[PDB]
């Protein structure tokens, strides 16, 4: 299968570096171009630069062009993007991605066609806030709403389930924001029949933490 | 090169022949891309060349190109195709995307079911308050909520949120979150979201006495 797999997720400070990395498979890997692409949380997509692995000809977007090195290791097919002084606004999915060529076999590409094939992201997610455990809030009510609120934590994500996966019908959990604090805040919401009148199941990965609070 | 896509959202059905437009500032030649992308999915390619049909994808996606302007065309809606759009010119460096086009679920209109969520004492004895309003299971997906604190208008101190479009029912459900200092909390009586949606004749106020 013809296929780019990307380097786990990252959790960086600002000023840190950090290397990601793309590894082709399944196809000539010094015979394309790889791209690098990013998407900022809720943003579309932008072209940062492109790597021929076969020689480290490498093109930068002026917007990127001294903030990343695009390098590759042709040995091992990987392609790199490096950043020597992480900015909070680099807090970003990064893509890369294949340029189309019909034949491969002819030894020089011209320059880079549509992406074809695409790795699955890498996020990179940068703050100066350390890791932290939400602490979680009831949100007290023929219909009542309920809910939990999920607040004050870092970085993503928090899971949400309602009486141990048992209540499922009605559950809204929504996606965090990123609070001015730097920290991330969440609901998780539930509509049942007043009639019936609850628990909310909250981990937190990162930082080791369950909680499972009644809302009454 | 500025890729301007149209329209910025599209509400259609199974079995809808759908267009979606992408204009280039400049000629780009035939240089233009056509991606499809589902929420925390990588982009798969569509188009390339402007009406090559990239391997593997299925024939009822077609592009096609007047000058500057790039069209694709969906012929028969699957449920599948529902998705993010992005075109993108390759004809000259920098390579440069289109702003995306969202292709929603058509439903019926759906007025929103308020509620309002005032702090938990918990939450009081941290020095922070949060308003919480709900908009449940309503559409289309405009709608607007402004928070009321003893009658003034409050600007700067919500942040809100928005699921994607339900899986069973193609609703929206909307969650504001007004954050206040409790000092700021205390010193007032009455708080309310006023919430304006098509489904609703007039916007409705929920509210609540500290």
């Amino acid at each position: 299968q013809v296929q780019l797999q990307q380097s786990g997720a990252e959790v960086k400070k600002p000023g840190e570096s950090l290397k990601i990395s793309c590894k082709g498979s399944g196809y000539s890997f010094t015979s394309y171009w790889i791209g690098w692409v990013r998407q900022m949380p809720g943003k579309g997509l932008e072209w940062m630069g492109i790597i021929y692995p076969g020689d480290s000809d490498t093109r930068y977007s002026p917007s990127f062009q001294g903030q990343v090195t695009i390098s590759a290791d042709k040995s091992i097919s990987t392609a790199y993007m490096q950043w020597s002084s992480l900015k909070a606004s680099d807090t970003a999915m990064y893509y890369c991605a294949r340029s189309f060529r019909d034949d491969p076999r002819i030894a020089v590409a011209g320059p880079a066609d549509a992406f074809d094939i695409w790795g699955q992201g890498t996020m990179v997610t940068v703050s100066s806030a350390s890791t932290k455990g939400p602490s979680v809030f009831p949100l007290a009510p023929p219909t009542a709403a309920l809910g939990c609120l999920v607040k004050d934590y870092f970085p993503e994500p928090v899971t949400v389930s309602w009486n141990s996966g048992a209540l499922t019908s009605g559950v809204h959990t929504f996606p965090a924001v990123l609070q001015s604090s730097g920290l991330y805040s969440l609901s998780s919401v539930v509509t049942v029949p007043s009639s019936s009148l609850y628990i909310c199941n909250v981990n937190h990965k990162p930082s080791n933490t369950k909680v499972d609070k009644r809302v009454e | 090169i500025q890729m301007t896509q149209s329209p910025s959202t599209l509400s259609a059905s199974v079995g809808d022949r759908v267009t979606i437009t992408c204009r280039a500032s400049q000629s780009i030649s035939y240089w233009l891309a056509w991606y499809q992308q589902k929420p925390g999915k990588a982009p798969k390619l569509l188009i390339y060349q402007a009406s090559s049909l990239e391997s593997g994808v299925p024939s009822r996606f077609s592009g096609s190109e007047s000058g500057t302007e790039f069209t694709l065309t969906i012929s028969s809606l699957q449920p599948d195709d529902f998705a993010t759009y992005y075109c993108q010119q390759y004809n000259s460096y920098p390579y440069t995307f289109g702003q995306g086009t969202k292709l929603e679920i058509k439903r019926t209109v759906a007025a929103p079911s308020v509620f309002i969520f005032p702090p938990s004492d918990e939450q009081l004895k941290s020095g922070t308050a949060s308003v919480v309003c709900l908009l449940n299971n309503f559409y289309p997906r405009e709608a607007k909520v402004q928070w009321k604190v003893d009658n003034a208008l409050q600007s700067g101190n919500s942040q809100e949120s928005v699921t994607e479009q339900d899986s069973k029912d193609s609703t929206y459900s909307l969650s504001s979150t007004l954050t206040l200092s409790k000092a700021d909390y205390e010193k007032h009586k009455v708080y309310a979201c006023e919430v304006t949606h098509q489904g609703l004749s007039s916007p409705v106020t929920k509210s609540f006495n500290r």
